[PDB]
């Protein structure tokens, strides 16, 4: 049963080395009540968002090492048109709506064949701040171009890294060592995820739910869920082999609930 | 897909309404009506293009390129590259076949192009 | 959906296959075959007979022969030279040069939709002036018959045996219209669209069927011999399938891209 | 049915309108099968 | 259910990649009746032709163009000895009877492997005169070896090369310009065919019964089924694979009527 | 039973004048069934565009002659924000979707009292091109701002100057004359309408299903309904009294089906 | 009805004579009502 074809409005994607879908943390992430907490109507779903949206990652490679990894931020990354990531009417419903809950669909392409050898994992992990620089400010696109892969060292290990609030001239500074929204690398593989080996398969599934700690969040600063997808066992292959192969991600909101009508958002 | 089996890869078939400017842009691509097509065992991929018209029936040909003829675009994209093992012959081709489906439907017979005797 | 092309079949699928539809309700059926050609054409174009004919000898054709070229129409949708059946169909792109301009004809409405191998109908024949207010006849013969090249002497007139005879004869008024239905006469079953084999044994041409027609037409004027005058006078043919029926699916013409 | 509406009423009779075989003694089928 | 060992008589053909038999254009091409038009007793089957007769077509090549083909009429292939098609007690009953009627059961080897990619179009063609040169005469074995693949070009795609009666000296010599006999080259998969990929299969099974113009045709002249083997897809490989592949096929007889015995074909 | 407030979504307007809600041509323009030419699933209706939406139309005054009139055309005033009118997530999913179906809503309000005289006739038209230009250009706001109504003669009652195709310099320029998109200004009383007369009444209310050439039109062209505010009679008062009242309209869709869903609108 | 008088007899089938539309799956009404 390695082949299946999974369809979703107008939308239908297709793999020949499917591992099965991983359904965490219920047996299934589209039963879902409207959200308790808000009395206005809601605005569910409908056949043109109930689709899939496709965007690309930067090539892996020889040189990428263990445990470098890439994230990619939902919705955040619909707001940032990251990977080309263009959502259409789903975008187009979270800017104009003050409350937004969902989960998500996930999958992963990498264009594997024989005579390769590594390993990616592919996890949904909550909750990070990876997308985030340290000076907390969010990384622009130029920036997620430069990297080209995120490299893990002492910083994202223990947390030192993440966005803070600077006390400002009045207290001494701090030494700044822990944080709770490091990376544990080796312990990564208790999220849902997948492995996108090479030996077996070239494609991957992941399903969840909405969590939050509101039964609602905020449409535009929530990042309540992120795919990540990080190297465990490096590239290697002969010369004459196919040269950077490419890593694509397939995207799907499972029971959209959106709240608070209003204007397109504009920052201050 | 008629490369060697060695090869993987992942397409990214796409079907656009009509709009005052074709999409080029896989991000643009993505927004419209889209399926993603895996390299693997199944060598075929078949996508049926929705029926998405204005009116009841459509014109065959494009005399004044209205909506009512011409109903936007199917594109290729490329999502993943294609990986191969050394060895194998670059640049893989994918043959493509035109099909009716079981709704499809002809009406009013006209005069035919005798071009081709000529 | 995911499919294997090498099969040979694949399913017709619809929009709810792989997203969110339905089908598109039937409202139409005119690619029926039986409705489809069911419906009259231009055939032949052919001059009228005002005396007994001699008629076209079998190829080649040598120098000197004496014979009345263009008179005579096969009731085929299959290629025509000089009255006969042809494989390849020709024309002539310069009027320059020395010879006969030999007589060839198509259905060309046919091949653009056959699209089959094998076919068989009924045939309405409807003849029709294009000089004004002509008096002519149509004479028919069937496949495998002959024309009867001969004349008979009435009153020191010359009466042309085809005014007679077994096979129908229709005689038009003057500026009036012939319209009548053939059936299916071959020794054949059916007619073959596209042909592979041979008629004889020896000497004979591969792909040239030798029956797969519904007969010969050919126009006259209903006056003896005697009454001639030098202005030659044309008639146009039109063709019309009845009852058609079709066998073993096949390619269309090839169209090309210049 | 063919190309035709004049149902009512047939002037002559069948075997001189149409031709008939000797004796020897919608929904689509499919042209390809796979086994 | 790829593995298929098809027997039919003293002889066995057998497969490991076997994509299923295609049924066209009758549930069953050996269900059929005794052939109306003749009245004498038919010879019907029996053992020693109720089995498979083994050819050989002409190698696969890199510099073979998109479109090339093979062409293999049937029963002609028997009459010439095409490719070394002896067929022994099939052929002596062939040259020893005017009328002949049967199917054809037809399979096509050709040995790819991995690391190589192409395709091949296998189809059943009725009704050709692509065994037939343009001035009227039928290839002969040298001919055929000389070609080695019959080069799509002007001629094939509009029928302006097929056998004609000249009109001799009395008309204009006209411009020859269209024909029935026609390969419209994109069409070709109307036909009765499998194709043979060089990604999934080595082999390809087509059943065909028996059509005609008459319910049964002349043993000597009849081409109402051709073996027409079409490049889709050019040959490429890296340098130390495999090179030139050989194509082969297998066609048995299917319900064979024979009438009119008489003595051995002499031709005139 | 003047006073009617009239819910929809999380928008409610309120009239203490009400006259009564014009369902022309049936008796309910909300009861409607799924598009029968297209087969993909229907974007049909959710709360945030279940809702109305007001615009600003321009003053009224003394200066106004008899039948000078403003066109509001549906939905082309939500496509170019016509008086303020933004459509929100209704014009976020026109532009999105290839096709649209909805009837309107519609209720015009404009601030009279005693001491004043005059009469407005606010229909829908069905159909018009009047938001055009004689060029074939449609009228940009500044256009609309400086008009500041338009004023009828003799083009406007025959159709004279309505958008053509220039016939070219091949051709004599033809004398135009007549054109079916007319306005007979005493006639305008057949469409479905109220009239806002200064004695009785502030606010009118029609209600107006989907109609069409087709089962459904493009989102970007159609302009199946054009709410028509006409002067019948002038304004008049003596000094003291409010000068230049003003007029607002509001504005809600009924039943949407949205089909074609696509990237947002580029134009050529 | 129409301007049809000659209503005893018709030669062509109704499908031929005139369109149909497909399938999918006096006393005046007013132009207007008031809630």
């Amino acid at each position: 049963d390695r082949v299946t074809t999974q369809t979703a409005g107008n939308t239908a994607i297709n793999t020949q080395s499917s591992l099965g879908v991983l359904c965490a943390y219920v047996e299934d992430p589209t039963k879902s009540d409207p959200p308790s907490s808000s009395t206005d109507q809601p605005t569910t779903t409908f056949t043109a968002i109930d689709r899939w949206y496709t965007g690309r990652l930067n090539s892996w490679t020889k040189a990428v090492k263990t445990f470098s990894f890439q994230a990619v931020p939902l919705p955040g990354a619909f707001l940032s048109r990251q990977g080309g990531l263009n959502g259409g009417a789903f975008t187009a419903t979270l800017h104009r709506h003050f409350l937004m809950k969902c989960g998500w669909q996930v999958q992963v392409q990498c264009n594997l064949t024989q005579f390769h050898q590594g390993a990616l994992l592919v996890a949904m992990v909550p909750e990070t701040t990876l997308d985030v620089k340290p000076d907390g400010k969010a990384k622009s696109l130029q920036e997620l171009n430069e990297e080209q892969w995120v490299e893990m060292s002492d910083d994202y290990r223990t947390g030192k890294n993440m966005p803070f609030q600077s006390l400002g001239t009045y207290y001494r500074p701090p030494n700044w060592t822990w944080g709770p929204n490091f990376i544990n690398p080796y312990q990564v593989t208790v999220f849902p995820h997948q492995i996108l080996n090479a030996r077996t398969s070239t494609s991957v599934d992941v399903n969840v739910p909405y969590i939050g700690e509101t039964p609602t969040q905020s449409s535009e600063t929530q990042n309540s869920w992120t795919l990540l997808v990080m190297v465990l066992v490096p590239l290697d292959y002969k010369e004459g082999a196919t040269t950077d192969p490419e890593i694509t991600f397939s995207v799907r909101p499972t029971s959209p609930y959106f709240n608070g009508l209003r204007n397109r958002y504009t920052a201050g | 897909f008629c490369g060697p089996m060695m090869a993987r890869g992942k397409f990214l078939l796409s079907y656009s309404p009509p709009n005052g400017t074709q999409p080029q842009t896989l991000s643009e691509a993505m927004q419209c009506t889209y399926s993603i097509w895996d390299i693997g065992l199944n060598s075929s991929w078949t996508f049926v293009v929705p029926y998405i018209s204005p009116s009841d029936y459509r014109e065959t040909r494009a005399i004044t390129n209205s909506v009512y003829s011409a109903d936007g675009w199917f594109s290729l994209h490329k999502l993943t590259k294609i990986t191969l093992p050394p060895d194998c012959p670059q640049s893989p081709c994918i043959l493509f076949f035109a099909s009716a489906g079981e709704d499809y439907t002809l009406r009013l017979p006209v005069d035919c192009n005798p071009s081709y005797v000529f | 959906s995911t499919d294997n092309a090498e099969t040979g079949v694949i399913e017709a699928g619809n929009t709810d296959t792989d997203f969110s539809g339905e089908l598109a309700a039937p409202g139409s059926n005119h690619t029926n075959v039986k409705f489809l050609f069911d419906r009259s054409r231009l055939l032949n174009v052919i001059k009228v007979l005002e005396k007994d004919a001699v008629f076209p000898r079998p190829f080649p054709t040598q120098e000197g022969a004496q014979q009345d070229d263009g008179y005579f129409c096969l009731l085929t949708p299959r290629p025509t030279v000089a009255s006969r059946p042809a494989t390849r169909f020709g024309l002539y792109a310069n009027p320059s040069g020395s010879g006969v301009l030999a007589n060839t004809s198509l259905d060309f409405n046919f091949y653009s939709l056959a699209c089959f191998t094998y076919f068989r109908s009924d045939l309405e024949v409807t003849v029709v002036s294009l000089e004004p207010d002509l008096e002519f006849a149509v004479g028919w013969f069937p496949s495998g018959s002959e024309y009867q090249a001969s004349s008979f002497v009435y009153d020191q007139l010359h009466v042309p045996f085809h005014f007679t005879g077994r096979t129908p004869r229709a005689f038009a008024s003057k500026g009036g219209k012939v319209s009548f239905v053939l059936p299916w006469n071959s020794v054949s079953s059916v007619l073959p669209v596209r042909w592979g084999g041979a008629s004889k044994l020896s000497s004979a041409t591969r792909g040239l069927p030798a029956h797969a027609d519904w007969g010969t037409i050919y126009a006259f004027v209903p006056r003896p011999n005697e009454k001639k005058s030098t202005a030659v006078k044309h008639v146009a043919v039109y063709i019309r399938y009845k009852n058609a029926r079709a066998w073993c699916p096949s390619m269309l013409p090839f169209r090309s891209y210049k | 049915r063919g190309n035709n509406g004049n149902m009512t009423f047939n002037y002559y009779a069948n075997t001189y309108q149409n031709s008939v075989d000797f004796s020897t003694s919608g929904i689509l089928n499919p042209l390809g099968y796979l086994k």
